[PDB]
C-alpha cells in the first residue's frame, strides 16, 4: 500500500495488504487475463496463503 | 519510504 490518498470513504475496504492485493488481482482478472500469467500466479499464491 | 503523514594512347573512361 503506497498510501497517498486523501480520504478512505472512496475505498470500501480495510486497507489490509491482503484485501488490497485481492482487489488488485480481481481487477486484473476482470481483464481477460490468463491464470498462468506471472503476476496473477504470484497473486494466487498470496490468495491461497491468505 | 517517504513521510506518510500529509495534509600511342587512347583515353578510357575517367572518374
Amino acid at each position: 500500500s503506497s498510501g497517498s490518498l486523501l480520504n478512505n470513504a472512496i475505498k470500501g475496504g480495510v486497507e489490509d495488504e491482503v484485501t488490497l492485493s485481492a482487489y488488485i488481482t480481481i481487477a486484473l482478472l476482470e481483464i481477460p487475463l490468463t491464470v498462468t500469467h506471472p503476476v496473477v500466479r504470484n497473486a494466487l499464491f498470496c490468495l491461497e496463503s491468505a | 519510504c517517504p513521510q506518510l503523514q500529509q495534509y600511342t594512347v587512347r583515353k578510357y573512361f575517367p572518374e
